[PDB]
């Protein structure tokens, strides 16, 4: 048996988001940590390595028996799910993450909206002589959506681990949800909100009917 | 007087990979008036004169001694150095030249005359006509850092 | 002898004896392989072989076509030439040879197994530069090279490469008044040829040719086992000559073997 | 006018050929122009400079516009300005900016007027 | 084990605060120091990084033996609470300050308040010649009302230190009310009151019963 | 009697292509693996080699326990399935012109990454090349009809649409497992070529 | 009318065709116009562009139809605008509002008044 089948979901977000790009040596006045932006529609995106990155090492603070120093040490429930170097079982472990690419352009454009991407202006304050040093950093705004979907594969014998995979898939979403993606971080930037949890099979025969309640 | 190639290649790949992206190397060297030692990439193809005399013993020396008689200017600085000598059109005299000077201005004023003859030598050698101090600057600047690296 | 084809590859491995290593011109006998393959499919090889067996058959090996024919190096009275040069090179100056195609080599790989790491080299063409065999204008070769088209030369061809257009074209003049396969004074084969054996006694004592060796494996489909061929040396694209010789069909089966493995070297020659 | 060849050595030649103080004798030959009323025109200008590597220059079209007003405004105001604005040919390089690489040259420019106003005292 | 607990609380202004903010294109009359705002419902938002910050500040001159001069340079009980960089055990510390949100909107408008912001005249007075220096600085007004949310990670590596850092969390915030939380701050422009101090596990299972009496005792 | 059908499509990018590299030099402050191109153009390349292994990879999880794989992409044992009868191609970057046409500098760009240590939590940045978005190629392929195929055409065809509904699933390219492929075949057709077959029914099939 | 590209320059045109002394020539050239009262008009706007970025026009269209009459009795008081509501098309521009972008081009417009009056004088 083999089937693929794909967990669509809307990231909003709250205290937008922060993700950089490069940090190459900017303009003068100008922004200092510009965000992650796609070549074409100049848009923010939020990539595949940042979800699958911080998606690890959430799951790796509550699925692991043991501290891992690498995402080698990992435990089996997440070397499968998000690959394995080392292990030979488990090089290319059976999700997909993919970069998520600014659902709503129009919607924000109905509000009353300029740039979907925001400029804080910010500083640090020196703490023998109180100096100032600032910072413009940029942000993709507060109520924008992202289109995230994962694949996951069904391949020989993962039918009896099919199940108990999604409880943690589900666990890891439950986890930014509590925790940020990207930069900057424990200074706001960074909630999320998954919305219209939805799991469709694309690809074979699966009864994701039995499933798609458990995200509701 | 004899031309080289160098080529500096991570662990483990392979001889066959390793000679022959080194002959593109000492084939770029022979690749000038009558020699030179190109270094890591195919660019980076000095005459001998102006390396020995003006890389390894002038400019990577000048390097060497102001960022170990110093404390807090460090990767960082030494990386945005060496992005403003690899794009450099005109716009990039101007970004160093606020940046130096506005680094100097945050050095702890009794290492700020370390770093304003250090701000004048590396201003110079950025914007000297020759085009060479640049390419020398940039391939120095490389040096320090693959020696300083944990 | 009357008409020069065009192939317009684009992607090309010509093999040089190894996969690290490629060549921008592909050594007449495996253009004609290749239409021994595409003849044995649709199959029709009886027919071009009762062709090919003839002396009205004549095929040759591929040379660069940058908006002209070019020619090799006749080697010897002082790289390709165009074949405006050929007799200001037997005078000779300097025609130092321009890009036709550059040679790249691509590391490929098969993941997750355990000697994996295999080195593609490739002739990549210059946006203009062709190959051009020179063989006798027949319907035959017609149908087969216009679906060689489609299935390639040379080197991987089912991971991308060799596979042109096909763009037949009338031979220029002096170049068709010095192709002669019969001739008695100082010509040049432009095949990779291999004389008959009292001929090659003939053929040895003022030819100033390469050798090259033709060899390295036959193409089956009745044994699944990979054998050697017999290892064929013969001449060059280059390869002076005077007293035009007259070449074979190699067979060079590896012993006890279903069918035959032909090995074209029979040679087309240039006057000069 | 400036074009993408000197368009920088504009600038510095701008700087140098700016009045100082042939007075004040501690720290002197420092200009009148005070950075932070030249910072609040490069603020202008960077803001623009990043609005038009995304948006398109018909929605920037009343932005550039209110430019040329601060530029008349606080050259009003104070005269270090009115010979910032003069020296470097401010007003005129406004007129100028039609494209989006017209306007990031102007944005550029103004960078470089900051660049070397910091490098000069 | 693994558990994130949420402190909630409800950031009442007095005097309301002055988050300095963004727009050059402003004007030549109007307000000339904005507020940072939301740039899509354009309420005004207290930044969670003003707060990260004034917070560590504050609990600086209390928590450090020796004195700061740096940001990792503090004493082990705030690099564990707001990070430093240069300990290795203390890069990612255990709090995350959320911006807050303009909450009671809907309040503010059976007061009568027409704009969610004000503009405030301020004029320095020159000493000798007496000539004046206006400027229109704006500020979130006086009964505004915020949401704060503040979450804590309790790893094993919080082996007995949450109630210890509930100490000091609680501290910061009763801290920031004798302060004033960005903007000019001596001259009014400040004061907030935390309501409702209440932390509750939004992940794992740990006990919110006793953490609740040192926040609201 | 035979045939040679070539399938077509523009191979769309919905996210960033990165493949392959030879691995030259790092460069201390420059693009850490770049992304194949071709030599004279220097755009991006998606080739045949790693369309080939790619879609055989797929189908080595749908069709497998085998010999309809063998009979489709070779086999260098098994007398019969040598070449077998399909001809990829390298895929050539159509839409250039489009994409200086809704305005970029460059055809790849360079995408920054890096990896964050669970125990020291120190980062380490990567500068990735990717080919970038909505980017067309010419992809094409050759399938080669005789006699023996002549047995059995068609379900060699609900193979290879079969294996193209894959690579809209799967990434096709390098570090695909995060975001990095995601291709698609737009305008997928169907065409004789030198011989002479009916492939009606075939281009109502590729839907 | 006003658009957005033509604001500054129809500002300008109207700051230098208005009145002058035309007797005391002791520094001559000084408009029948002071920087206070002009500023008395700017203020006007100044509490209309603020809420213009905030909030919605169909809350503000009650206070540009006083805005109107704001500017009918400052024309009335002194001689002196009332020879720049006629030169700057004011009470015209004013009536061609409608939406927000224009409210924001009107307040940029009565700013480039003040800037390039500031500018000559």
């Amino acid at each position: 048996t083999f089937a693929k089948i794909k967990f669509s979901a809307q990231i909003r977000l709250e205290t937008g988001l922060h993700i950089g790009g490069s940090d190459a040596f900017a303009a003068i006045g100008a922004i200092n940590s510009p965000v992650i932006k796609d070549p074409i529609t100049n848009l923010p995106i939020i990539p595949g390595s940042s979800l699958k990155g911080k998606m690890r090492t959430l799951l790796a603070k509550v699925y692991n028996e043991k501290v891992a120093e690498k995402p080698s040490d990992d435990s089996d429930i997440l070397s499968r799910l998000f690959g394995n170097s080392k292990d030979k079982r488990f090089k290319m472990g059976r999700l997909i993450f993919r970069d998520a690419f600014l659902s709503n352009a129009d919607e924000l454009d109905s509000l009353g909206v300029r740039s979907y991407t925001e400029v804080k202006f910010e500083n640090t304050i020196d703490r023998i002589t109180a100096e100032a040093n600032p910072r413009q950093i940029e942000r993709a705004i507060r109520n924008s959506t992202f289109d995230f979907e994962l694949i996951y594969e069904i391949t020989d014998e993962n039918e009896n681990q099919v199940e108990e995979d999604f409880k943690v898939i589900r666990d890891g979403l439950k986890l930014l949800e509590l925790d940020y993606l990207g930069g900057s971080g424990s200074r706001g930037y960074g909630k999320v909100a998954f919305e219209n949890l939805k799991a469709t099979t694309v690809f074979g025969n699966y009864d994701v009917k039995t499933l798609n309640e458990l995200l509701t | 007087t004899l031309s080289a190639g160098i080529g500096l290649f991570a662990d483990k790949t392979p001889i066959s990979l390793m000679a022959h992206q080194t002959g593109e190397l000492e084939e770029a060297a022979k690749g000038n008036e009558k020699d030179s030692i190109s270094l890591f990439s195919s660019d980076y193809t000095f005459k001998f004169d102006r390396f020995i005399t003006n890389v390894y013993d002038d400019k990577l020396e000048q390097i060497r001694y102001f960022f170990n008689h110093q404390d807090e200017r460090g990767k960082n600085f030494i990386y945005k150095l060496i992005e403003l000598l690899r794009n450099h059109d005109r716009m990039n005299m101007a970004r160093l030249a606020y940046y130096l000077t506005r680094l100097e201005e945050l050095t702890r004023e009794t290492d700020r005359d370390k770093f304003k003859t250090f701000k004048n030598l590396f201003y110079s050698w950025y914007t000297n006509k020759n085009d060479k101090d640049r390419k020398e600057a940039e391939l120095a600047l490389l040096l320090y850092i693959y020696e300083i690296r944990k | 002898t009357y008409k020069l084809y065009i192939m317009t590859f684009q992607n090309a491995h010509f093999g040089s004896g190894t996969l690290d290593s490629s060549k921008l011109t592909f050594s007449a006998d495996r253009i004609f392989s290749a239409l021994v393959l595409e003849a044995l499919k649709m199959g029709k090889l009886d027919a071009f072989l009762a062709e090919a067996n003839q002396d009205k058959f004549t095929l040759t090996d591929a040379f660069p076509f940058q908006f002209g024919p070019f020619l090799p190096k006749p080697i010897g009275y002082p790289q390709f030439l165009a074949l405006e040069n050929v007799d200001d090179y037997l005078n000779g100056e300097l025609f130092e040879n321009e890009e036709h195609a550059v040679i790249d080599t691509v590391t490929k790989n098969q993941p997750h197994k355990d000697d994996n790491l295999y080195q593609v080299a490739t002739t990549r063409f210059s946006n203009d530069t062709s190959l051009y065999v020179i063989a006798n204008e027949s319907d035959l070769l017609n149908e087969l090279m216009s679906s060689l088209q489609y299935s390639g030369l040379g080197g991987k061809r089912s991971s991308g490469f060799g596979r042109f257009e096909l763009d037949i074209q009338n031979i220029p003049l002096e170049l068709s008044d010095r192709l002669t396969k019969n001739h008695s004074d100082k010509v040049m084969s432009l095949t990779t040829a291999l004389p008959v054996d009292a001929d090659l006694e003939e053929a040895m004592e003022d030819g100033h040719y390469l050798l090259t060796k033709s060899s390295g494996f036959a193409f089956s489909h009745a044994t699944n086992e990979n054998y050697r061929k017999q290892d064929l040396y013969k001449f060059a694209s280059g390869s002076t000559f005077s007293k035009t010789f007259e070449g074979q069909i190699v067979d060079v089966r590896p012993l006890d073997f279903p069918h035959a493995v032909l090995n074209y070297a029979k040679p087309l020659f240039f006057k000069l | 006018i400036l074009t993408d060849e000197n368009y920088v050595d504009i600038a510095e030649k701008a700087i140098l050929k700016l009045e100082r103080n042939t007075r004040n004798r501690k720290n002197p030959d420092a200009f009148f122009l005070t950075t932070s009323k030249l910072r609040n025109l490069l603020s202008l200008t960077s803001t623009l400079f990043d609005e038009s590597k995304v948006k398109e220059y018909d929605a920037l079209l009343d932005r550039i516009a209110y430019l040329r007003v601060q530029f008349v405004y606080q050259a009003g105001r104070e005269i270090a300005v009115k010979d910032l604005i003069e020296k470097a040919q401010i007003l005129e390089a406004l007129k100028e900016i039609k494209d989006r690489e017209t306007l990031q040259r102007f944005c550029r420019y103004m960078e470089a007027l900051v660049a070397y106003f910091k490098f000069y005292g």
